[PDB]
RNA sequence: CGAGCUGGAGAUACGCUUUGACUCGGGGAUGUCCGAAUGGGGAAACCCACCUCGUAAGAGGUAUCCGCAAGGAUGGGAACUCAGGGAACUGAAACAUCUCAGUACCUGAAGGAGAAGAAAGAGAAUUCGAUUCCGUUAGUAGCGGCGAGCGAACCCGGAU
RNA sequence: GAAACGAUGACUGAAUCCGCGCGGACCACCGCGCAAGGCUAAAUACUCCCAGUGACCGAUAGCGCAUAGUACCGUGAGGG
RNA sequence: CCCCCGUGACAGGGGGCGGAGGACCGAACCGGUGCCUGCUGAAACAGUCUCGGAUGAGUUGUGUUUAGGAGUGAAAAGCU
RNA sequence: AACGAUAAAAGAAGUGAGAAUCUUCUUCGCCGUAAGGACAAGGGUUCCUGGGGAAGGGUCGUCCGCCCAGGGAAAGUCGGGACCUAAGGUGAGGCCGAACGGCGCAGCCGAUGGACAGCAGGUCAAGAUUCCUGCACCGAUCAUGUGGAGUGAUGGAGGGACGCAUUACGCUAUCCAAUGCCAAGCUAUGGCUAUGCUGGUUGGUACGCUCAAGGGCGAUCGGGUCAGAAAAUCUACCGGUCACAUGCCUCAGACGUAUCGGGAGCUUCCUCGGAAGCGAAGUUGGAAACGCGACGGUGCCAAGAAAAGCUUCUAAACGUUGAAACAUGAUUGCCCGUACCGCAAACCGACACAGGUGUCCGAGUGUCAAUGCACUAAGGCGCGCGAGAGAACCCUCGUUAAGGAACUUUGCAAUCUCACCCCGUAACUUCGGAAGAAGGGGUCCCCACGCUUCGCGUGGGGCGCAGUGAAUAGGCCCAGGCGACUGUUUACCAAAAUCACAGCACUCUGCCAACACGAACAGUGGACGUAUAGGGUGUGACGCCUGCCCGGUGCCGGAAGGUCAAGUGGAGCGGUGCAAGCUGCGAAAUGAAGCCCCGGUGAACGGCUAAGGUAGCGAAAUUCCUUGUCGGGUAAGUUCCGACCUGCACGAAAGGCGUAACGAUCUGGGCGCUGUCUCAACGAGGGACUCGGUGAAAUU
């Protein structure tokens, strides 16, 4: 049990409903967890602990640099307390430690990947997913993020070792509505069970549907919802 | 709404015919043998309070 | 002004008045607190401060936007004026262009009025001579699912 | 529309007085004007307020009120 | 969790002990199943009886947020 | 017609013009986890006193929550402000926008949370942690004395700081018992003569070597600067040195002593009922919190506000000759709230309205327990018409010969069953369940003995028709449909087979994500998340499974070609001028996404021409003919179960088939019981009828 911020909870916008559903669960608060981690470069850090901390999904490490300062890192499968850890360019591939992609060999397995230098983790944070390196390029370096889609992270890019934690959302069941409820309010809400002012699906004489289209106009399944925008160029083979 | 109601009003004439019997019976008052303010029979009358002899005060 | 007055109040008491009450004109001086509201806060009319002078009582100051400053501005107006924005019912015996109509409404700015105004003009006389307003031209010329229907201007006569 | 002229959001972007704009595509000729700077009384519109008048009303009329935006209704705008 | 018995592809089974649950019965409390009553009501939706939930996807106060083709909706075109 | 719950009333005495209705006495009855008491909201003088008696009061009033007049409301410590922050609101500057305006960091506003000093009594007709009395406490300013030096932000750190369940030990509030104590008297009906009866039986504070559960704590010297903007003696980290039990520190509460208080009652006066004075006893034993000790223990996953006050640090600063802090005086003590009603005749419901309204306290006896049920304390109340009668009929009830579902759409309704203990208990199953299955027996009183008590066990005896002797109080079972389950819904005719659900799938989205709100290159939600995540669609636990058709439509993918817009391009055609020229119109070619065209795609829309049904089911919530046909059950079976197949018109995530358990679901059967019924009777209460009082309505 350690100190944090409080996350309160809200569902709506300056206004409305805009994300659907989302509403119950537990107080929670959050946790301020070390994306960057670049500013604690050279410095060792043991693991004092790891943590239950929800927000997440994947487990948290309480991280102790010798400076003094404590600080929460995402912790990875297979680090146990008293492992010391270090960040920076001069720092081992080695479980916890935080090194640019330049300094990272091939096939090896990273995730609190970076998108631009500084900014912080963006790829790979849930529990069990990681990012495999594939092989330099220029000044980028081509990965597998958890998706199966390659893309081009240019080497200057922290990441950490090894794959994240909270070993496999699995044997997690939830079992009962209301597992669902000390989460998120009462989910899909079939709009087939609409009436025609509500949904398109809405309407008619029992069970049926006819078109396939989301809450608004659309259709669901197969429709490239993708933009025409720049990032297309540092991205190679979409598909899954 | 209010299921049985009337179906015209009556007249002047019918309303007072049912009127015929609702005429009240002046009361059979009888002298007092010893106040003489007048009784009702098998009553104590009301001024001297006797009953043959005087049962009530006043 | 010249004997009354003491508000409607018609009610008793106290009184005031020709050393001119009362009422009528016309200027002053007071003018709590809220309100643009303006020290800060606020569920108007209440709560809480700081500065300066001051014998305590008490008096003055503390909003933002223009500009050296002087000095100006915020808010309020029944309708009328111009501007930004701008419907539908309706009519077309249905309706979509069209109509209703740049009407209703909202919003901004302002005044006792405003707007507009001193020809890169009107129009065919090598006439006129800033603008507005009224008459008339004239239901003309023209517009128009050339349908419903819409509808000028010059000339000339006047207000100025 | 044969649709000129004004105006202008986007893109362009001239001449300087043997110059420039217009005269209902457009060209010639004839004719009327000086843009891209500003100010401006008066006649005109209205009626919160005041006065005067009326083949206007006179208490279910006339304003909603012989005075009340009250009583009363409504959470409120509002209605009365 | 601590002890007792078993082995032939089997697991377990016994005692203690602990104190789990959109677990059970049931009041407060939330609710509205069936009948009657009530239908110019005691009441513009109720009453007596009966009945559902009753540690949960629970109930409830204050404060605050979203509204008009708009909101909200464990979805009736419900509620506003 | 009605006069607003069937919780009653009776009499006496008083008052008055007038009395069922106002007052007083004595009974009666009703509530008593309330129908008693204390708040909050809300109301606004309704509060108390004296007076009134037109209207209001469902009747009458002499009375009132009505009408008039007067009065009453007292705070340094209680709640709010002069303190703090949450959601939210606002917001100089800053980001957007036809206007009006929309956002938005810090800051500010905002309690429903944090923080913080007073307890016991007394008493107006009407106030009390507010006034009075007794004794405290808090901050500030100053005077005195001790101290003899530091104080220590707007900044740092620590602290405030927070869940759900269950539970060990001590306690108190509080409650019971008694031949404990104290007080008052008396009783008699037959007795008792007190070992009977009734009542009371200790709060505040101070001091105390007295008993005390439970709770809380490491201390110090160092090292790195790379951590807290900087500094720190503070805090974090690493290290060295004594950290078992103990050891410190605090004492819920009890006990003793003292003191102020209260205390059953007793007493004197009385203008009829108050005022004043006095004042006993303080035991032993039991029970006991949701309160206190306390931030205790354990377990769990869904992982449990912030900010100030507070404590510790240094920066700046004034300073060491007059510090901070302690101690004893004195002085000081702002604003608003405070009456009264407050589960209701004072609030919301037009009404003195059978409805609604957040929190707290809520006693005794009996009953495993309890805030259940019955009676009952304190306390409150009899519900603002009354009186007769004892018809029809209507409502709410009690009993019912013989029969027992024959009632009927349907056992609708109403019975039966009913608590606790012992015995006992089926198919089926997901191994939990089904289960309170089903069925049987016990239950009171006394005495003896045994024991863990309020008690319970064995034994013997007693009484009644009957012993959870009254109240609260499951009827049960067989089979089927649908839906797995708890849950949700049509406020006011539908609770369900609807919606949701755990689980499954298709699919989209690489992060300024897809998507969504929006004037908007604003801002925001998704998300302080990041593909084991988020959006959307569908199916709907679990088990076995989920087939054939890609022609049309949609979606993804191809491009060799056909088509295809603005623009580029200006060949050519024409107007006018004497002309240079200025102008109207203007092909070919080239020019993007889209469409024609090719292939894929089904848990894409769909079909059973692109193919004609794989399992499984089938007269079905689907079957027209139809009461299909045979079987079951019945005396008799349009329904129901079972087969069969001729499926008008089943069929595989618009899921197919099954499934234990669950259900105010729907269907058919059985046992039980019964006024549903043959077939109705008697009885009760409230109306209906009668008199007095008040007196509506739709309709015409
Ligand atoms: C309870 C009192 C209220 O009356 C009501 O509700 C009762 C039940 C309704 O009766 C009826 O529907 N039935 C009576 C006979 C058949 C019918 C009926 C038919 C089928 C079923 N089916 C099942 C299987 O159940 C049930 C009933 C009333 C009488 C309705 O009148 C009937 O209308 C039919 C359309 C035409 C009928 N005639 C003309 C042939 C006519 O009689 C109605 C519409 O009111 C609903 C009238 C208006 C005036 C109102 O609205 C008043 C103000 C009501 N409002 C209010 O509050 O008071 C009320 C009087
Ligand atoms: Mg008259
Ligand atoms: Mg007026
Ligand atoms: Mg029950
Ligand atoms: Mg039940
Ligand atoms: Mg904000
Ligand atoms: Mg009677
Ligand atoms: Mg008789
Ligand atoms: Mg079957
Ligand atoms: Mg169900
Ligand atoms: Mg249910
Ligand atoms: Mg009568």
């Amino acid at each position: 049990l350690t100190e944090a911020l409080p996350k309160t909870g809200g569902r709506n916008n300056r206004g409305r409903i805009t994300s659907r559903f989302i509403g119950g669960g537990h107080k929670r608060l959050y946790r301020i967890i070390d994306f960057k981690r670049r500013d604690k470069s050279g410095v060792n850090a043991k693991v004092a602990a790891i943590e239950y901390d929800p927000n997440r999904s994947a487990r948290i490490a309480l991280l102790h640099y010798a400076d003094g300062e404590k600080r929460y890192i995402l912790a990875p499968e297979g680090l146990t307390v008293g492992a010391t850890v270090n960040a920076g360019p001069e720092a081992e591939p080695k479980l916890g430690n935080a090194l640019p992609l330049r300094f990272v060999p091939v096939g090896a397995v990273v995730h609190a990947l970076e998108l631009v230098p500084g900014k912080g983790a963006q790829l790979a944070r849930s529990a069990g997913t990681s990012v495999q390196v594939q092989g330099k390029e220029s000044d980028y370096v081509i990965v597998r993020l958890p998706s199966g889609e390659l893309r081009r992270v240019h080497s200057e890019c922290y990441a950490t070792i090894g794959a994240v934690g909270n070993a496999e959302h699995k044997n997690i069941v939830l079992g009962k509505a209301g597992r669902s409820r000390w989460l998120g309010r009462k989910p899909h809400q079939r709009g087939s069970a609409m009436n025609p002012v509500d949904h398109p699906h809405g309407g008619g004489e029992g069970r049926t549907g006819a078109g396939r289209v989301p809450v608004t106009p659309w259709g669901k399944p197969t429709k490239g919802l993708k933009t025409r925008r720049k990032r297309k160029t540092s991205d190679r083979f979409i598909v899954t | 709404a209010k299921h049985p109601v009337p179906k015209k009003k009556t007249s002047k004439s019918k309303r007072d015919m049912r009127r015929s019997h609702h005429a009240l019976t002046a009361p059979n008052l009888t002298e007092c043998p010893q106040c003489h303010g007048k009784k009702l029979s098998h009553h104590i009358c009301p001024n001297c309070g006797y009953y043959d002899g005087r049962q009530v005060l006043a």
